[PDB]
């Protein structure tokens, strides 16, 4: 409705009997592969981004928003807990940080 | 010729593979849309008959 | 082929042109309705040859590559449901390319979401999609992965409660 891509601002322009909106979007670009999980199997629970997406460049897993790649650690902090691992189809197997874990540690 | 709808793009489609962008461009279009039109007024009398 | 019409059809001037002005201003509108239309995507997506979407099923929507139309079931059923100086122009986009552009427009849907109507076509997978549009209703990713053979069995259980109510209601 206002231009190409992920909406940002519109500018207004008078024209003769008209008028010219110069829409300001936002347009991903330079996209790369990851695998993908629905969730993240860990002490027998299934976690499920908050409002990101795990993604996988290989090795490690991350979770990071969906419109920006900027991976972070798989915390609990950005992640909920809801049933067991037999149910998610495609649940793999990581492990999932704790923050408050080195508090009580030390 | 036979018109080309557009340039062939088979999507990489598989179960567990996502594509995530690393950068973005900050694209401004143009959009012209009419308003108005010229306001004639048409004397009928005149027209017809001056 | 009457002269002595059309010489007597002058005398009322511009009547003809301003008629079949109309007339081509009419007709060239339709083409810019279809275009408008169907003609959002510059890319003609394709779909990957396993359909393995999770679940879903969606060849009642996806072209047959048996039909020599390359129709979908559902728009075959639509299309055998619709039946002096005149012309009728043909349109410019025919009803294969219409197909075909509709045909890209369910290929970027399915395989990319709505990444590719705002820029490049970013591959996803459709329960991730799905969980993604659960999310913009407000229903969290959970709901959607634990009942997500219920919800393909529902989703394929509706198309085909469309295919059946198309084909039996006039
Ligand atoms: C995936 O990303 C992680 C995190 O960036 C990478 O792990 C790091 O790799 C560098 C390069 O050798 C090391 O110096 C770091 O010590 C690693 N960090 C950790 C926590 O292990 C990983 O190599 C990446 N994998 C691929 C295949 O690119
Ligand atoms: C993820 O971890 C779970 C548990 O740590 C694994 O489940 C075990 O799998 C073995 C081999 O099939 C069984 O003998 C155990 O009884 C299972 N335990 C439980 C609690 O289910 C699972 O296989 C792992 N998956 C992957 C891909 O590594
Ligand atoms: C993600 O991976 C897929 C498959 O590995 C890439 O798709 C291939 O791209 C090359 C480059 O032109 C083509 O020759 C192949 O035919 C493609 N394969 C398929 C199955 O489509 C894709 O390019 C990768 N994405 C990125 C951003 O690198
Ligand atoms: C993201 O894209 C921008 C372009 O929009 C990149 O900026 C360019 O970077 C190259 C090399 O670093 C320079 O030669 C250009 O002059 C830059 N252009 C502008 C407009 O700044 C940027 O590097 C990209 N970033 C990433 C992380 O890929
Ligand atoms: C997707 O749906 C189609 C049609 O709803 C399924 O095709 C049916 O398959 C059964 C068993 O193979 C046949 O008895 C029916 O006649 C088929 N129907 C039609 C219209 O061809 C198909 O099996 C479903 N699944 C997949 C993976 O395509
Ligand atoms: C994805 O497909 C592969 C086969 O190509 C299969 O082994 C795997 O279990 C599938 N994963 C999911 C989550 O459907």
């Amino acid at each position: 409705f206002c231009g190409k891509g992920y909406h940002l601002m519109s500018f207004p322009q008078s024209a003769p009997h008209g008028v010219v909106f110069l829409h300001v979007t936002y347009v991903p670009a330079q996209e790369k592969n990851f695998t993908t999980a629905p969730a993240i199997c860990h002490d027998g629970k299934a976690h499920f981004p908050r409002e990101g997406v795990f993604v996988s460049n290989g090795t490690h897993w991350f979770v990071t928003q969906r419109n920006f790649y900027e991976p972070q650690i798989i915390t609990t902090d950005n992640t909920f807990v809801s049933g067991n691992c037999d149910v998610v189809i495609g649940i793999v197997n990581n492990t999932v940080y704790d923050p408050l874990q080195p508090e009580l540690d030390s | 010729y036979t018109m080309s709808l557009g340039a062939e793009n088979s999507v990489a489609y598989s179960n567990n593979s996502i594509a995530i962008p690393t950068n973005f461009t900050i694209s401004v279009t143009t959009e012209i849309l009419p308003v108005s039109m010229t306001k004639t007024s048409v004397d009928c009398t005149m027209y017809i008959c001056g | 082929d009457s002269t002595e019409c059309s010489n007597l059809l002058l005398q009322y001037g511009s009547f003809c042109t301003q008629l079949n002005r109309a007339l081509t201003g009419i007709a060239v509108e339709q083409d810019k309705n279809t275009q408008e239309v169907f003609a959002q995507v510059k890319q003609i997506y394709k779909t990957p040859p396993i359909k393995d979407f999770g679940g879903f099923n969606f060849s009642q929507i996806l072209p047959d590559p048996s039909k020599p139309s390359k129709r979908s079931p559902i728009e075959d059923l639509l299309f055998n449901k619709v039946t002096n100086g005149l012309t009728v122009l043909p349109p410019l986009l025919t009803d294969e390319m219409i197909a075909q552009y509709t045909s890209a427009l369910l290929a970027g849907t399915i395989t990319s979401g709505w990444t590719f109507g705002a820029g490049p076509a970013l591959q996803i997978p459709f329960p991730m999609q799905m969980a993604y549009r659960f999310n913009g209703i407000g229903v969290t990713q959970n709901v959607l992965y634990e009942n997500q053979k219920l919800i393909a069995n529902q989703f394929n259980s509706a198309i085909g409660k469309i295919q059946d109510s198309l084909s039996s209601t006039p």
